[PDB]
């Protein structure tokens, strides 16, 4: 009732801020600005964040509508799976950005010369395809499509997305660690302080705001089985942190990188 | 809606666009290097080490990396009217003859050239490789001719290492902004092989910094 | 420059034959190529077109599906693969180079021709089929279009050609007003929307031949039937 | 020599001495009259409607 | 000593020059044009954006049909653009990427460019082989080229880094007339509308009026403090305006032989890279390196407007011959066409 309403206003405000930020990033990198090989990843991350933030706006707006106006807007059940696809694709873009930075620092000659030009596009397409595959197959077995599926085979496939999520986190932390070792061992001209500050900022953002929604939604919810406690208190906060993470992602990745000279 | 010939002109412009994009990807992965320094300071010696009428192009490849070296000292005019054409160069190979300390204040005008290039507004982040040429002829010249005639404030031994380190401390103390750029200093003879390796090791740090700048990490 | 056709001969009907146009002396990959045929006592008929970089291919509707145009840029050769040849494909086939930018003159050079014998459009109407012509006197021929060739960009896509007897045609006037290179200034073009005039003032010898007018506003490209100048 | 460059320089100033000059007011009125006489045909000065510009 | 009294004669003669051009300044151009109503606010929109270059561009030149323009850059390309449709009709690869100037022939058959390689290469656009190729390379000029300009298809004047402009003959390949007299190196050049004479600007802070036929300098114009980088005639051919590193544009008259008006402001302290006049000559367009262009009222010395679309130094600009548009190029690899 009232205890859920106060997080939801934070959801709509943070979602609107991240919405206008992601829209500006999408328009700039699509049309106005020249694209690097790396800019494709930021564009894809903004696109993955868009769907998630728009669906958060929908899911809070109809909660306002149901609470005050009581119209009882029942939804199509396939919004959840495309929202899950958006969330997983955003986290995959975060980890792939980290690995691309690590590959650039470790092998500079290969990154300048022998790197294929469409490698960023093919990696983005493959990670989006794998995210969509893990999303709809979690959707069909758990009832978030036309047909309804068994809950017993739901948890077998849902834990796969959780294991993939933990692997996707360990890839981000492992690759950001190797870059730090390389720049702290034998790198001369780089700005070290700003560099480890921004790397550590991305690591804490991805761990404290990106992970908890997925962890709680998939792996945590099934294992705990403490329904009264979990939904009322844990769930509102989990969405907000994950929603917050999507909003802060354009600011961290594109706007600090681009608008620093301005 | 266009006509037929306007459509064929549009697809001609799109093929020209694909050729320009391909040539820009060709040119962005090549290392550009600027040779500077006065005449008879071992510039041609360094050109023969990397290889084996206004601007002289030198192309050499090393460890799967393409280098273009621009010897620009052949043409003589006001340098401030064309030195902005070389901003965005990967590194500047400056070279100073060590044996020109006694000849004519030639070391002092070489320092004035390094002072003008090194604190230029176009090269505020460019890393300068500073070759010091003819160290062997320098080491016979310092046992007979003193180094105090170049440097009146010098007090030190007339051995090779301390005097050469003194010239290094002068040339690395010409720059004002110590934090922004790096200076790589090497002692080269006429016959040595390590100079193109030293240039590669200096270029790799600039490649690492631009690989961070391409990935938005700055 | 040189465009050499090869691959003709007598073909049984329903059979197949590949025609080849071997280019020489020009930057072939920058040029769009056409095939234009000519039935042995009739006018010119456009067949197919391949652009630069092989990205845009048009055919005439009488040969659509049966014919395949293809180019090979590293060895400078234009091909026309033709399947299920009918008796209406007995013609003489010319390969034409044409380049399209601002101020270019397409259809400027024509090949010598290979002869192959088989055992909603814009209608362009030449007004006369033959005129009696005295040397030295001025002559002026005309043709008419079913649709206004004046596009909204200011261009009028009307091309004039002259075919001397036994020779390939050559471009005289491109885009209703502009002289081609290597063409004397006796020739002059003028006109309006869908009414056109080619003027030959002070006619000399070897202006004698069949004259063709062509539209280039829309695909397919259609010629006139030809106006013959006779002494 | 250095004397020949100085002879060349004083010959150039001797050439530049004999120049028939007019008043600055007459030349300013001529630039004024060229600016007033061609003001109707300047499309940067007078904004033209969007039909007959090609941009 | 012949030498010292020879500069005594030269100093007396230069004092006679300053007294003679002091005696003709009866009333300044500010006093003549108080009666003239101002031009109002000139607000020009970016109608076109030609985004093909991948490096800093240094020059552009409009063709005489006011539709084709060429632009040269440091990626070894000079691109000819259709200004109306943003189409690239040609992209010419260069033998040296260091190119500081480019020019378009008045016939439209030729483009020329040259830079730090000391050579104004000339390209034939109207070839029967279908590609552009080098017509002639004009060498023997021992300094970086600053401005090439065609008089017709056979005559071309260059300006160099060896303090020397030179008139060339393209078919022989030999320079026919040599214009010496500048002390620092010449940076800019502008032909008169009859192409019978031209002006050049150097790092002397001095502009010199030349003569193409007789081959010798007629008038010399001083008044700037630092090095002048751009120069352009008035469309009458009786005046020209310069631009320097002083943040000042000054215009001169060929008949009155002196200053007429200075175009400066306290807000602008940066250099001037490019000047051009409009078709009536009522407004002159100066391109700066505080990243934008200022529209100056050429009679009343007021800022009519600002062209602020570029994100780096405006390196080159030019107005069409019919006067419809202004194209400004810049170091952020973009051409913008303003109207
Ligand atoms: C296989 C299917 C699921 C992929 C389609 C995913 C859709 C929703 C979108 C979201 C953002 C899009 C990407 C946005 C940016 C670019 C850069 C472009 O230069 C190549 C295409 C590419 C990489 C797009 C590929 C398709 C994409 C990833």
């Amino acid at each position: 009732g009232k205890e859920t309403l106060i997080p939801v206003f934070l959801i709509l405000f943070i979602a609107l801020v991240g919405l206008v930020g992601n829209g500006f990033v999408l328009w700039l990198l699509g049309f106005r600005m020249r694209r690097n090989a790396f800019s494709v990843y930021v564009l894809s991350l903004a696109g993955a964040d868009f769907l998630f933030l728009c669906f958060q706006i929908i899911n809070c707006l109809v909660y306002l509508s149901n609470f005050f106006c009581s119209i009882s807007i029942n939804f199509p059940s396939f919004f959840t799976t495309v929202m899950t696809c958006a969330y997983l694709a955003g986290l995959s873009m975060l980890s792939t950005v980290s690995t691309e930075r690590c590959l650039s620092v470790l092998w500079p000659i290969w990154y300048r010369c022998r790197r294929p030009r469409h490698l960023s596009a093919v990696v983005c397409v493959l990670l989006w395809a794998l995210s969509l595959l893990l999303s709809i197959l979690e959707g069909k077995f758990c009832g978030f499509l036309f047909s309804d599926g068994d809950s017993g085979w739901c948890q077998t496939f849902d834990f796969i997305t959780a294991a993939w999520l933990i692997f996707l986190f360990m890839v981000l932390c492992g690759s950001s660690l190797a870059l730090l070792v390389r720049i702290l061992c034998g790198s001369r001209g780089l700005p070290l302080t700003r560099l480890y500050l921004t790397i550590l900022l991305t690591v804490l953002v991805f761990l404290l705001c990106g992970l908890p929604f997925g962890i709680q939604w998939f792996l945590i919810l099934w294992i705990w089985k403490d329904s009264d406690v979990l939904f009322c208190h844990i769930h509102p906060v989990s969405v907000v942190l994950s929603s917050l993470n999507s909003s802060a992602n354009p600011i961290i990745y594109f706007f600090v990188g681009s608008f620093r000279k301005q | 809606t266009l006509s037929a010939e306007d459509k064929a002109a549009v697809e001609r412009s799109k093929m020209i666009d694909r050729n320009l994009r391909e040539d820009g990807e060709k040119a962005a992965r090549e290392v550009k290097l600027l040779l500077l320094g006065a005449g008879e300071s071992g510039k041609s010696t360094i050109v023969k080490q990397m290889k084996i009428t206004g601007i002289v192009e030198t192309h050499f490849t090393f460890k799967d990396l393409h280098f273009k070296m621009f010897d620009v000292g052949g043409q003589r005019s006001e340098r401030k009217k064309w030195i902005h054409c070389f901003e965005g160069v990967t590194a500047i190979i400056f070279c100073v003859a060590l044996s020109d300390y006694d000849l004519v204040n030639r070391m002092h005008e070489s320092m004035k050239l390094f002072d003008s290039i090194c604190n230029n507004k176009w090269f505020t982040d460019t890393s300068i490789i500073l070759f010091l040429n003819k160290k062997d002829l320098f080491e016979e010249k310092i046992k007979k001719s003193p180094l105090t005639i170049c440097y009146p404030e010098y007090a030190g031994s007339n051995t090779y290492e301390e005097a050469a380190a003194y010239i290094q401390c002068q040339f690395e103390d010409l720059n004002k902004r110590k934090d922004t750029k790096e200076i790589y200093t090497h002692f080269t003879c006429a016959t040595d092989t390590k100079n193109v390796q030293f240039v590669f090791d200096a270029v790799t740090d600039v490649i690492i910094k631009n690989n961070l700048k391409d990935c938005g990490l700055f | 420059v040189q465009l050499v056709e090869s691959g003709g001969g007598l073909v049984q009907p329903g059979g197949s034959r590949k025609l080849s146009c071997s280019a020489s002396g020009f930057a072939f990959s920058s040029f769009g190529m056409h095939w234009v045929r000519q039935a042995p006592e009739k006018g010119l008929e456009w067949v197919a077109y391949i652009s630069s970089g092989s990205g845009t291919i048009y055919y005439a509707d009488t040969v659509k599906g049966r014919f395949t145009i293809s180019r090979d840029d590293p060895k400078n050769t234009l091909f026309l693969q033709m399947t299920s040849l009918r008796s209406e494909d007995t013609a003489m086939y010319y390969c034409v180079r044409s380049i399209y930018y601002y101020g270019s003159s397409p259809f400027d050079f024509w090949g010598q021709g290979t002869t192959l014998t088989v055992s909603a459009d814009i209608v362009m109407t030449q007004a006369t089929s033959s005129v009696p012509v005295t040397p030295g006197e001025s002559v002026s021929i005309s043709c008419r279009s079913s649709k206004s060739l004046l596009h909204s960009n200011g261009n009028t896509y009307l091309y004039w050609f002259l075919q001397r007897p036994g020779q390939s045609p050559q471009l005289l006037i491109y885009r209703m007003s502009n002289l081609a290179s290597g063409v004397p200034d006796r020739f002059s073009g003028s006109g309006s929307g869908t009414a056109f005039t080619l003027t030959i003032s002070r006619l000399e010898a070897e202006d004698v031949g069949v004259y063709y007018c062509m539209q280039h506003l829309e695909y397919p490209l259609t010629f006139g039937a030809g106006t013959k100048l006779e002494l | 020599a250095s004397i020949a460059q100085a002879r060349k320089l004083v010959e150039q100033l001797k050439m530049e001495a004999n120049i028939d000059r007019i008043k600055v007011s007459k030349a300013a009125a001529d630039l004024m009259a060229y600016c007033e006489a061609h003001a109707k045909e300047d499309p940067l000065l007078t904004p033209v409607p969007a039909s007959e510009n090609p941009f | 000593s012949e030498l010292d009294q020879l500069r005594q004669e030269a100093e007396q003669l230069k004092n006679q020059i300053r007294d003679a051009r002091k005696a003709c300044a009866d009333a300044t151009l500010s006093q003549i044009t108080n009666n003239i109503d101002p031009v109002g606010r000139i607000q020009m929109r970016t109608r076109r954006t030609l985004r093909g270059h991948l490096a800093k561009i240094y020059a552009m030149h409009w063709g005489t049909d006011s539709r084709l323009l060429v632009s040269a850059s440091q990626d070894g390309k000079l691109i000819i653009w259709d200004s109306y449709t943003t189409n690239k009709v040609h992209a010419i690869p260069l033998r040296s990427s260091w190119v500081m100037t480019c020019a378009y022939a008045p016939s439209g058959n030729y483009v020329a460019c040259g830079g730090l390689d000391n050579i104004c290469s000339i390209y034939n656009l109207k070839t029967r082989e279908g590609n552009v190729r080098v017509s002639r390379e004009l060498a023997g000029h021992t300094g970086y080229l600053s401005c090439c300009r065609f008089l017709d298809d056979n005559q071309i004047v260059t300006s160099s880094g060896d303090t020397t402009c030179a008139l060339w003959d393209i078919e022989t390949g030999q320079q026919t007339t040599t214009f010496t007299g500048h002390t620092g190196d010449v940076m800019s050049l502008s032909l008169a509308p009859d192409t019978r004479l031209f002006v050049s600007g150097a790092c002397d802070a001095s502009a010199k009026l030349w003569d193409v036929r007789e081959g010798m300098c007629r008038q010399t114009f001083t008044g700037h403090e630092s090095d002048i980088n751009a120069i352009c005639f008035f469309p009458n051919g009786n005046a020209f305006a310069t631009g320097s590193d002083d943040a000042t544009c000054r215009l001169f008259d060929l008949r009155a032989d002196q200053e007429l008006m200075t175009y400066s402001h306290d807000n602008i302290i940066c250099g001037i890279t490019s000047v051009s006049f409009s078709k009536s000559g009522r407004l002159l367009l100066a391109g700066y390196d505080d990243f934008n262009c200022n529209v100056w009222d050429a009679l009343k010395a007021d800022r009519a407007g600002v062209l602020a679309g570029h994100d780096n130094r405006v390196s080159c600009l030019g107005v069409t011959d019919d006067g419809m548009a202004v194209a400004t190029g810049s170091w952020d690899s973009f051409l913008k066409i303003w109207n």
